[PDB]
C-alpha cells in the first residue's frame, strides 16, 4: 500500500 | 545428518549472496561523493544500492516466492536495515573500527556515520554489534542463513500469514541447527546457534533506535531531500 517501488522490485 | 534439501538451500543462499554481494563494491563510484551532514548524500546511496541487493537476495529465499506480495513487502521493510548491517559485517573491520569498502574514499568511521545523521546512542551499540557478530567467525553458510531466518520473521509487524512465514523460517533455522552441528566444528561451535539468534535481537533493538533517529532526520525537508526515492519510501515508508 504506497510501495511501488519495492513492490516492482519484488516482481 | 545434512539433508539433500537441507544441502540445497545453502548452495541456493550462498549462491544469491555472491551474485546479490559484490566484494569489489565497484558501484560504489554511481553514489554522490562523500564529502570529509556531509556523509548523508553518499551514504543515503549507498543505502539505497544496499536496499535494492537485499530484495535481490530475499527473492531468491527458497519459499519466499509462496508468500503473499504484501507479506514479502512487510518482511522486506522491516528487515532491510538490519540486514544491511548484517551484510556491512562483511566489510567491517576489527583493525580500525570501520567498514572497509577496498578505497579510502569508500572506508566509513563513526565519524562518517555521524557526519549523516546518526546520534551515538545508535552507533556506539552498532559498533559493539559488529565487534561481537565478527567475533562468532561466521562460515559464509551460516552468515547467509542469519540473513534469510532474519528476512523471514514471522512476528514482523502487518505479517499476514505468519503460519507460513514460521514455517519458512524453521526450515531455514533448522538448516542452520544441523549445519552447524554436522559442518561446525568445536570450540566455535560452542552455543552458536543461540547466540546467532541473540543478534538477531540486538538487531530488533538497532533497528528500533534507526526508525526514532532516521524519523528526526526525516522531520526536516531539506535533509529529506538528501535521500533517494527508495529510501523514502522503505525506512520512511
Ligand atoms: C542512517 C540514517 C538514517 C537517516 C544512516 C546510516 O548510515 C546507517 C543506517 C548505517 C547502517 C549500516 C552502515 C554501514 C554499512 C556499510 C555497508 C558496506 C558494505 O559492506 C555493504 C555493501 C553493505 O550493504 C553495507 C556503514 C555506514 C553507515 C551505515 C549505512
Amino acid at each position: 500500500k504506497n510501495h511501488p517501488m519495492l513492490m516492482n522490485l519484488l516482481k | 545428518k545434512l539433508s539433500e534439501e537441507q544441502q540445497h538451500i545453502i548452495a541456493i543462499l550462498l549462491d544469491a549472496h555472491h551474485k546479490t554481494y559484490d566484494p569489489t563494491y565497484a558501484d560504489f563510484r554511481d553514489f554522490r561523493p562523500p564529502v570529509r551532514l556531509s556523509m548523508l548524500p553518499h551514504l543515503a546511496d549507498l543505502v539505497s544500492y544496499s536496499i535494492q541487493k537485499v530484495i535481490g537476495f530475499a527473492k531468491m529465499i527458497p519459499g519466499f516466492r509462496d508468500l503473499t506480495s504484501d507479506d514479502q513487502i512487510v518482511l522486506l521493510k522491516s528487515s532491510a536495515i538490519e540486514v544491511i548491517m548484517l551484510r556491512s559485517n562483511q566489510s567491517f573491520t576489527m583493525d580500525d573500527m570501520s567498514w572497509d569498502c577496498g578505497s579510502q574514499d569508500y572506508k566509513y568511521d563513526v565519524t562518517d556515520v555521524s557526519k549523516a545523521g546518526h546520534t551515538l546512542e545508535l552507533i556506539e551499540p552498532l559498533i559493539k554489534f559488529q565487534v561481537g557478530l565478527k567475533k562468532l567467525n561466521l562460515h559464509e553458510e551460516e552468515h547467509v542463513l542469519l540473513m534469510a531466518i532474519c528476512i523471514v520473521s514471522p512476528d514482523r509487524p502487518g505479517v499476514q500469514d505468519a503460519k507460513l512465514v514460521e514455517a519458512i523460517q524453521d526450515r531455514l533455522s533448522n538448516t542452520l541447527q544441523t549445519y552447524i552441528r554436522c559442518r561446525h566444528p568445536p570450540p566455535g561451535s560452542h552455543q552458536l546457534y543461540a547466540k546467532m539468534i541473540q543478534k538477531l535481537a540486538d538487531l530488533r533493538s538497532l533497528n528500533e533506535e534507526h526508525s526514532k533517529q532516521y524519523r528526526s532526520l526525516s522531520f526536516q525537508p531539506e535533509n529529506s531531500m538528501k535521500l533517494t526515492p527508495l529510501v523514502l519510501e522503505v525506512f520512511g515508508n
